[PDB]
């Protein structure tokens, strides 16, 4: 199991004071492009940035 | 309450929202339950998660002085106009309303759904 | 954007105890001004306003602040300092704070109280026209959210400089005590009563009385919010401790907006 | 100094009284509004140089701070 | 196409209310709109008071007539009411004040054809919009 | 900011006197000025000799204060010194900051050769809805 | 659709009757007609006024019904009345729909010198992929 656990890293609880210190923790712990800023700015028409920013956002996923 | 105060104008903008509620008095809007039917507010709020209605343009009134129209000026023209959402995603609506006019297209009742069409538009 | 928890509930349901002292905030004699930050920081997040140039022109305070943790640029008239007029140095204030909110796309919230433009020669001479324009210019060309509230006067020219409807404002709303007029009817009885009426009190009329009488006519008939909520230039007319809702809920409306406007290299602003 | 040409209505400071920053000094209805002026900075403001239904000038001294 | 406004008016029409004030707003909004798009030229033939300034302000050229061509805000009446000050219509917005002193005016022509001679000049240079080339 | 956004054909000519930051409002090199003649009687410097002599010799005319030298004839020296040197057009050619030191009578035939070289400048800014101009 | 889509000079010229939606399937100013001229002999209308009259004026016709009056010599009377008074271009004219009410000998010239002005047209749109039209 490679999963990353709580640790108690200094002292032993009893199973109550355990309890009670999980419980604790535990109560403490889709696209719409419409109108996106790179379409607002207004471009050159051969500005570089219409493939490396425009497309690089609307195609992007 | 003094009309000269913010106590008494803010009391009049009060009873003027409660007169938008039946524009044309509750004898209609009895008449129309007593026909089963919802009236255009009902329909919004039936189909609008519940307080969710943003009302649009409510206290409008028409302009026309054709053939004695300035007699009667109902508020909202015969049209409820807003948005609001439904399962959490806004939506804008209107509701034409039968018992103002026979619920016949004026100016102003075409410029608030004109209105609400620009809005649901442009906010896609 | 920071996260926070909006209530669930209508604006009605959700009104705190702070938002119900908008209700008396504005005082009953037209003459007695306010302070607008008692507008701002209920409005705001937290209180968080951070004001720009707190100093340079004190008839209107703009900064920055949150409504629902969305950033927010407020403009906002301020009574306190005279009568909050437009002037040339609060023009050029507001037209660069709010092309720097629209370079950044960061929404804008006019709180609006004018009576118009600071009457002088010497505003004159310097450019109010001129200089004045820019701050007309910037609110049009800003395509960002854009939310008026109207809190008590909105006259002539002035009504237009700060975010009429046509100039795109996209959710406007007028509190009760909002005034939107031509002009005082102090200056509109001498002209809509002048030419027959009050001339015609050479017949050897009370003149004085005739013009106050007909002053607190044109006051109860056309110096109201209502006149504009019937025409559309007020989508709403609202209790002042709806505020905080309708501002919040409009900008959730309009986070994304599409404007079309004609191509261009760039804008020619009036300097 | 009044901000603009307009009769003082109420003066609000008094002889020595000592004035904190901010603190409203005079009332002066101008451009049809009660407009305040204030204190630009804390100090005494013994001298005053209004009265009530002047029509008080622009640029006049209100009260040396 | 170049957008060529005359301006001659008492600023709004009192009587029709805030209408007047939607389409000044309305107006302003255009010409912001045609800001750099298309030349506009405003010729001032008279007095312009109240919101008739603001549209030659967001035009990109101003040509006003010596002293038949006034331009200002707020009257002189109410300058007075509110500071006193004694002026003139033509000391307060005339076209040598808005030539001399604000910067407003872009020419001060002898007379109405002086103007539309001038006018004609400025477009012999400008092209009819910002995709056309200069003739 | 006017003439560094501007991407049409810019041409200087220096006539006569440009110094400090002067230089860098009347069209710049740097600014992208595409091209920048001088005439002869150019000079183009950071400061007027006699301000720029009173911090470049500033420890040598306290010396010739303290030894109580004509500190009036020393300053007219070195700036006499100064002006011939540097207050001149030919330092800015050296670092190609003005593209050539023209005669008079050379300016209209830049200016045209110039004007029908730069109808189409390929030239841009990064992406922006708009610029915030210092109003 | 097809015409409220269409982005090309887009002309109308109104000859007798314009009446009810059919004013709207025909192309009306708010349907982005870029000129719209009416002969004089132009009817736009809601609905012919032998319709119109059984609303309009449908009180005058049970009051005269109650007194047993002449109602056909009534309904005569009154569509006669509408006719002159609305069933025209002057109403649409004022309204601004009809940008001008021509000869219609001149409506060769119209034509012709609007699609001039209009060789050239820009309309903005939102963005969409395509358009639905009803079927
Ligand atoms: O009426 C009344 C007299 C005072 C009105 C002055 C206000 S100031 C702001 C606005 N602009 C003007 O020119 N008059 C009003």
């Amino acid at each position: 199991d490679h999963e990353a656990h709580i640790k108690v890293l200094r002292g032993e609880p009893t199973p109550e004071e355990m309890a009670a210190l999980m419980a604790v923790l535990a109560s403490a712990g889709e696209r719409n492009m419409w109108g996106h800023p790179v379409d607002k700015l207004r471009y050159s028409v051969f500005s570089w940035q219409r493939v490396t920013l425009l497309e690089r956002t609307h195609m992007r996923r | 309450v003094d009309i000269h105060t913010t106590a008494g104008k803010l009391a009049d903008l009060k009873r003027r929202t409660e007169e938008t509620l039946h524009p044309v008095g509750e004898a209609a809007v009895d008449k129309v339950h007593a026909k089963g039917k919802l009236t255009a507010r009902e329909r919004i709020l039936a189909l609008l998660d519940e307080g969710s209605f943003v009302e649009l343009d409510a206290l409008a009134k028409h302009r026309s002085t054709n053939f004695g129209l300035e007699k009667n000026r109902p508020l909202g023209d015969g049209v409820i106009t807003g948005y609001g959402t439904i399962d959490g995603r806004d939506v804008c609506i209107f509701s034409q309303d039968a018992t103002v006019f026979g619920g016949s297209l004026g100016e102003v009742y075409g410029e608030k759904i004109v209105k609400v069409q620009e809005l649901a538009i442009k906010t896609g | 954007l920071y996260p926070v928890a909006i209530p669930e509930g209508s604006i009605e349901e959700t009104l705190t105890d702070e938002d119900l002292e908008l209700d008396t905030l504005i005082p009953d004699s037209p003459n007695q001004p306010y302070d607008m930050h008692e507008v701002i920081t209920r409005i705001l997040d937290d209180d968080e306003f951070l004001e720009v140039q707190a100093g340079y022109a004190g008839n209107i305070v703009v900064g920055f602040g949150r409504v629902e943790g969305r950033p927010v640029g407020i403009v906002a008239n301020q009574p306190t300092q005279f009568a909050g007029c437009l002037d040339i140095n609060a023009s050029e204030k507001a037209a660069r704070f709010i092309r720097t909110c629209d370079c950044f796309n960061i929404p804008i919230v006019l709180l609006v109280d004018v009576p118009g433009f600071l009457p002088g020669t010497d505003q004159e001479y310097n450019g109010i026209i001129r200089r004045g324009a820019k701050l007309l210019y910037a609110y049009g060309e800003a395509t960002v959210a854009k939310v008026t509230v109207i809190t008590r006067k909105s006259y002539g020219g002035a009504y237009c400089v700060m975010g009429s409807k046509d100039m795109g404002a996209d959710v406007v709303v007028a509190w009760p005590t909002a005034q939107i007029a031509v002009m005082g009817a102090s200056g509109a009885v001498g002209f809509v009563y002048r030419q027959q009426l009050k001339e015609a009190a050479k017949n050897g009329e009370d003149v004085d009385a005739l013009r106050l009488e007909l002053q607190q006519t044109y006051e109860d008939t056309l110096v109201n919010p209502y006149i504009a909520a019937e025409r559309g230039y007020v989508d709403a007319v609202i209790p002042p401790s709806h505020t905080r809702g309708y501002v919040a809920n409009a900008l959730r409306l309009l986070e994304r907006k599409i404007v079309q406007m004609p191509p261009k290299k760039h804008g020619n602003i009036p300097l | 100094t009044a901000p603009m040409q307009g009769t003082v209505v109420k003066v609000a400071v008094e002889e020595g009284q000592e004035v904190s920053a901010g603190d409203l000094v005079v009332v002066l209805e101008a451009m049809k509004m009660e407009n305040p002026v204030t204190a630009h900075k804390d100090g005494t403001i013994t001298g005053l140089a209004v009265e009530a239904g002047a029509a008080i000038t622009q640029g006049t001294v209100i009260a040396e701070i | 196409r170049p957008l060529i406004g005359i301006n001659d008016g008492a600023g709004a029409r009192i009587q029709e209310g805030v209408v007047s004030l939607g389409l000044y707003s309305r107006i302003f909004h255009n010409n912001i709109k045609a800001s750099g798009v298309i030349p506009q030229i405003s010729l001032i033939m008279g007095a312009a008071a109240g919101g008739h300034v603001y549209s030659p302000a967001l035009t990109d050229f101003v040509v006003m007539v010596d002293q038949t061509s006034q331009m200002f805000i707020t009257g002189p009446d109410v300058i007075k009411t509110v500071t006193g000050e004694d002026v003139t219509m033509e000391e307060l917005g005339g076209a040598h004040t808005h030539m001399a002193k604000s910067g407003t005016a872009h020419y001060v022509a002898s007379g109405e054809q002086d103007a539309f001679d001038y006018v004609r000049d400025l477009l012999s240079y400008l092209p009819p919009n910002n995709y056309a080339d200069p003739p």
